[PDB]
């Protein structure tokens, strides 16, 4: 769910995923449309491809279970969607972690309309 | 806490 996964990112990256990342270019936040303005907005990208191959999850909602092996994310088992829910919120949290030398605030709130391109997954 | 990306 989204309480585990703003925690992730929290720890990971010391930004508070709303509103750090939750209006940050074209897929961070609400929405998919265009081409992601940088690394930082590829993550999301991937991240809402990753969900995408999660068609009868909920993973917004479901809830699931993590540990930190020293600072390794570890998923606990749980149901098969919240184990796989829990692996796409890793991958976004460690690439949020290695594109936070290039974030950039001019992408936060970003327009809409500048949002232009098609991008499949 | 703190999340909707
Ligand atoms: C269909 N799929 C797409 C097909 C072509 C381009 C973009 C998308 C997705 C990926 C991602 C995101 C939301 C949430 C979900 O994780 N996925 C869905 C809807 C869209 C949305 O951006």
């Amino acid at each position: 769910s989204l309480l585990e996964f703003g925690k992730m990112i929290l720890e990971e990256t010391g930004k508070l995923a709303i509103p750090s990342y939750s209006s940050y270019g074209c897929y961070c936040g609400w929405g998919g449309k265009g081409t992601p303005k940088d690394a930082t907005d590829r993550c999301c990208f991937v991240h809402d491809c990753c969900y995408g191959n999660l068609p009868d999850c909920n993973p917004k909602s479901d809830r699931y279970k993590y540990k930190r092996v020293n600072g390794a994310i570890v998923c606990e088992k749980g149901t098969s969607c919240e184990n796989r829910i829990c692996e796409c919120d890793k991958a976004a949290a460690i690439c949020f972690r290695q594109n936070l030398n290039t974030y950039s605030k001019k992408y936060m709130l970003y327009p809409d309309f500048l949002c232009k391109g098609e991008l499949k997954c | 806490f703190l999340s909707y990306k």
